[PDB]
């Protein structure tokens, strides 16, 4: 089976800019038999580019595509604003075809720390039976974020889940919910409830806690 | 204009089998390709297979040989995926796809057109509407207010805020799948604190599955 | 390559 390996996972740029996408076979692609597909949140792949180099209809010419063998490339000359999506590459030269993983390219911004906060679980949920213990991180840049739950001041495993928004379309940041589940008789049992967040946008981690029933 | 339409989301137990279809026009049908590829939540394409409707040609991906068959109706213009033996790794939206048409009417072999997509879910849960809990402000100049949209299933639901007069500030965060089968989503949106006393703020939550639409008022907490 | 059997029927309703 013939593995795409594309590169770089994410590519932050400002329209006006080049971009460089790569595709990289683990073997040799037969015949320059590989396609490059655009993709936004929701929609079907578009096709741009097909048997390397072959513009499709439709798209724009700042795209080009090029490449042979085992190295493919797709290029942006200069990037527009909607250009900011997912692009795959795929190889068609054998029987069995493959996709690469993706590159996504983001907009460049300035470094920005998560704004956090912590929600209790309502009384509303509790008499249901359960309890969710939420923190968000609002409004940050990079894309990587750690949260770290405690209990009683003992970190937590395997009982939170997170999302992460796609990037904002007029700010260039991020925002993630992370959800701690407890049953309620747990959350009865302990008192101090905290999210600690770390970033690349800070200079130390921020930890918002509660006491439960205050 | 080459159309593919594809049929409405499927949900179906695990070990079960599921039938989606591809009605192609505005274009010839029998000697173009047509594939299918997936894609689960948030997660790359994947190729299943394809068929050549002219010659009854077939020829499906390794990983899924067996379990995966494609047929061609040339008299209907439709093109179908069946897929057997489901689980919960096989939940995803499918897409059909026909290759595109060069110049003098050289088939491109790239993949041109695409259906909208289908969803299919693989699971044990039944269809259930969402509970709507409040995420009040914080008691202690942005607050940040929300609703935490809990064991729906299956997707999609919606949420707008003040019935879609407020949309500044809003995050509505993609659903996990949680341990018990069902979905939770939170909706978050970050507001001037001086407005907490004074202005009203709403969440409406609509998951059609269940025709579950809920609004769900977010006060300030007390005690 | 399962790939190229629309192109070779494209070539060989074109050819004759």
């Amino acid at each position: 089976e013939i593995v795409l390996t594309q590169s770089p996972g994410t590519f932050a740029l400002s329209p006006g800019e080049r971009a460089t996408l790569s595709c990289r076979a683990s073997q040799s692609v037969s015949g320059g038999a590989l396609a490059w597909y655009q993709q936004k949140a929701g929609q079907a792949p578009r096709l741009l580019i097909y048997g390397t180099s072959g513009r499709a209809t439709g798209v724009p010419g700042r795209f080009s595509g090029s490449g042979s063998e085992t190295d493919f490339s797709l290029t942006i000359s200069r990037l527009e604003p909607e250009d900011f999506a997912v692009y795959y590459c795929q190889q068609y030269g054998t029987s069995q075809s493959t996709f690469g993983q993706g590159t996504r390219l983001e907009t460049r911004r300035t470094v920005a720390a998560p704004s956090v906060f912590i929600f209790p679980p309502s009384d509303e949920q509790l008499k249901s039976g359960t309890a969710s213990v939420v923190c968000l991180l609002n409004n940050f840049y990079p894309r990587e974020a750690k949260v770290q739950w405690k209990v009683d001041n003992a970190l937590q495993s395997g009982n939170s889940q997170e999302s992460v928004t796609e990037q904002d379309s007029k700010d260039s940041t991020y925002s993630l919910s992370s959800t701690l589940t407890l049953s309620k008789a747990d959350y009865e049992k302990h008192k101090v409830y905290a999210c600690e967040v770390t970033h690349q946008g800070l200079s130390s981690p921020v930890t918002k806690s509660f006491n439960r029933g205050e | 204009k080459v159309q593919l339409v594809q049929s409405g989301a499927e949900l179906k137990k695990p070990w079960s089998s599921v039938r989606v279809s591809c009605k192609a026009s505005g274009g010839s049908f029998s000697s173009y390709a047509f594939n299918w590829v997936r894609q689960a939540p948030g997660q790359r394409l994947e190729w299943l297979g394809g068929i050549v409707p002219l010659v009854s040609s077939t020829n499906y991906a390794q990983r899924f040989r067996g379990r995966v068959t494609i047929s061609a109706d040339r008299s209907t213009s439709t093109v179908y995926l069946e897929m057997t033996g489901l689980t919960s790794a096989d939940t995803a939206v499918y897409f059909c796809a026909r290759e595109g048409e060069g110049w003098f009417g050289r088939p491109l072999r790239a993949f041109e057109f695409w259906g909208q997509g289908t969803l299919v879910t693989v699971s044990t849960a039944s269809t259930k509407g969402p509970s709507v809990f409040p995420l009040a402000p914080s008691s202690k100049g942005t607050a940040a207010l929300g609703c935490l949209v809990k064991d729906y299933f299956p997707e999609p639901v919606t949420v707008s805020w003040n019935s879609g007069a407020l949309t500044s500030g809003v995050h509505t965060f993609p659903a996990v799948l949680q341990s018990s089968g069902l979905y939770s989503l939170s909706s978050v949106v970050t507001v001037p604190s001086s407005s907490l006393g004074t202005q009203t703020y709403i969440c409406n939550v609509n998951h059609k599955p269940s025709n579950t639409k809920v609004d769900k008022k977010v006060e300030p907490k007390s005690c | 390559n399962w790939f190229d059997i629309t192109n070779w029927l494209w070539y060989i309703k074109k050819k004759k």
